[PDB]
């Protein structure tokens, strides 16, 4: 923030600091978090087929 | 960002955001000697008093 | 593409978003506010009955 | 007050321009390209008469 000084009425201007805006930046990683599985047909309708 | 696309804007905002809080901060604590520190105003301090 | 878009040339719009949460509460001048008096003179007289 | 403008806030407009003047220049491919024959055989078969 931007800190306030003080001067008598019929004093020096006397500039003082600002405050600071910064541009915070993140990212959507490139990263997944995945999870596959290989399946063979056989598996999927033979399970279904003769799934207890 | 808005804020940054009107610099004066936020200035004002921002200086004018703490001179309320400088305001507030020395009608507590102003000797009442117009300083850097306790701006001229006597605030409750000098007013009523530090101590018993 | 792998090379075909430099950093440099892609925006990255922001969200519009400025993040300032500082002290703002000034409750002390928020009593005693919306009653300020001011004056066109710079002086405060006022009297008082002390004995 | 460059401070409430960090520069990795502003983000500057771009000349919509591509330096993209390269060699593009083909005129042995340009003359005898609107007569390229798209063939639905692999082969040109033709006759020379060599004597």
């Amino acid at each position: 923030q931007g800190v306030v000084g003080g001067r008598t009425r019929t004093g020096a201007l006397a500039n003082d600091t600002q405050g600071t805006i910064k541009g915070a930046s993140l990212s959507v990683p490139d990263y997944y978090i995945k999870h596959q599985f290989d399946v063979g047909k056989d598996e999927i309708v033979n399970s279904d087929a003769t799934g207890k | 960002i808005s804020a940054v696309r009107d610099p004066v804007g936020t200035a004002i905002a921002d200086a004018f955001d703490v001179l309320s809080k400088k305001i507030n901060s020395v009608l507590y604590t102003a000797s009442g000697v117009a300083d850097a520190t306790n701006y001229g105003i006597f605030g409750l301090d000098a007013a009523a008093g530090t101590t018993v | 593409l792998t090379n075909l878009t430099p950093t440099e040339l892609l925006a990255n719009k922001a969200v519009d978003y400025l993040a300032n949460s500082f002290l703002v509460e000034t409750p002390m001048l928020g009593l005693l506010a919306n009653r300020v008096i001011n004056q066109k003179q710079k002086a405060i007289e006022w009297g008082a009955k002390v004995a």
